[PDB]
């Protein structure tokens, strides 16, 4: 499966 | 100088929680284009204004067969733009979404592809720190196209570390889940999760909830399936260590230890850089806007001096 990943910054 | 106006927006490729990504035809050439808009207010406000010049400076000092080229980049009154060699081909995600799993032999060129092109990172000070199958794309021959240098760090040779809590959820180092700082061991952990994918058809690490899947990267350990070559174990469970000074990769040489690994034995690292090597699955587009590669959920969709930006405004020699 696993779905759309996104990035993030602190 | 470059305008808005002299492309022709055909359709989107791609959408992130900052910026789209639009397939463009240059009206006076005909060559067709990747452009990632970014709007300046929410970059602003969100205090990235480093991170996206920094993205601009590797985007534009960047050579390499491996990584996508910049052609353009510049800036109007609210909007970012960069113009990227196209990737015709799509994410490796959507192609290992559609095959569930890659052979290993596949999974090989492609793994080799991505060591070659942060070699020439981590060479020429750059830490590219978002590894991800989103990330990794395919041009109209088969070859591997690293785009989106949106967190990647300059001036970071040998040992130097970074403080930036950042990156994608389920490709997280377990270093970068603790406090302090962390080493350029990062982006191999990251190829090693890609190449974990690739092989065994799932993530290492997963959960919905982010409070419990960075409690399975800092605690969980890693399983193999039975079938799995044992060069193919020992290269995951290397690029899986948890210490990133245990990591293959992480000690002084860098590259190198992963280079000189077993799994990659039957590969030579200059036939690799000049495309010698024929590509295990080509592209079969019809024409170059043919995005038979990329999600409907994006391609269906219709798309309709304070504030400046510094070391922007760039045009290619090459
Ligand atoms: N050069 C390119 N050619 C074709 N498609 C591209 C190209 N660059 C990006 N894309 C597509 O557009 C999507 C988003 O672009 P990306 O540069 O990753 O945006 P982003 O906002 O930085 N994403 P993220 O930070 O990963 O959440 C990618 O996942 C690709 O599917
Ligand atoms: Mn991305
Ligand atoms: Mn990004």
């Amino acid at each position: 499966g696993r779905p759309r990943t996104t990035s993030f910054a602190e | 100088k470059v305008t808005m106006n002299d492309f022709d927006y055909l359709k989107l490729l791609g959408k992130g929680t900052f910026g789209k990504v639009i397939l463009v035809r240059e009206k006076a050439t005909g060559r067709y284009y990747a452009m990632k808009i970014l709007r300046k207010e929410v970059i602003i406000a969100k205090d990235e204004v480093a991170h996206t010049v920094t993205e601009s400076r590797v985007l534009q000092n960047t050579r390499h067969p491996f990584l996508t080229a910049l052609k353009y980049a510049f800036q109007t009154h609210d909007r970012l733009c960069f113009v990227m060699e196209y990737a015709n081909g799509g994410e490796l995600f959507f192609h290992l979404s559609r095959e569930r799993v890659f052979t290993e032999e596949r999974a090989r060129f492609y793994g080799a592809e991505i060591v070659s092109a942060l070699e020439y990172l981590h060479s020429r000070d750059v830490v590219y720190r978002d590894i991800k199958l989103e990330n990794l794309m395919l041009d109209k021959d088969g070859h591997i196209k690293i785009t989106d240098f949106g967190l990647c760090k300059e001036g970071i040779s040998d040992g130097a570390t970074m403080k930036t809590f950042c990156g994608t959820p389920e490709y997280l180092a377990p270093e970068v889940l603790e406090d302090n700082d962390y080493g350029r061991a990062v982006d191999w952990w990251g190829l090693g999760v890609v190449m974990y994918e690739m092989m065994c058809g799932r993530l290492p690490f997963y959960n919905q909830d982010h409070e419990r899947l960075f409690e399975l990267i800092l605690m969980e350990e890693i399983r193999f399936p039975r079938t799995l070559s044992p060069e193919a174990k020992s290269l995951l469970a290397g690029l899986l260590k948890k210490d990133p000074k245990q990591r293959l990769g992480g000690g002084p040489s860098d590259a190198k230890e992963v280079m000189e690994h077993r799994f990659f034995l039957s590969i030579n690292w200059q036939d690799v850089v000049q495309k010698k090597l024929l590509p295990p699955f080509k592209p079969q587009v019809t024409s170059e806007v043919d995005t038979r590669y990329f999600d409907d959920e994006f391609t269906a969709q219709s798309i309709t001096q304070r504030t400046h930006f510094p070391q922007f405004d760039y045009s290619a020699s090459i």
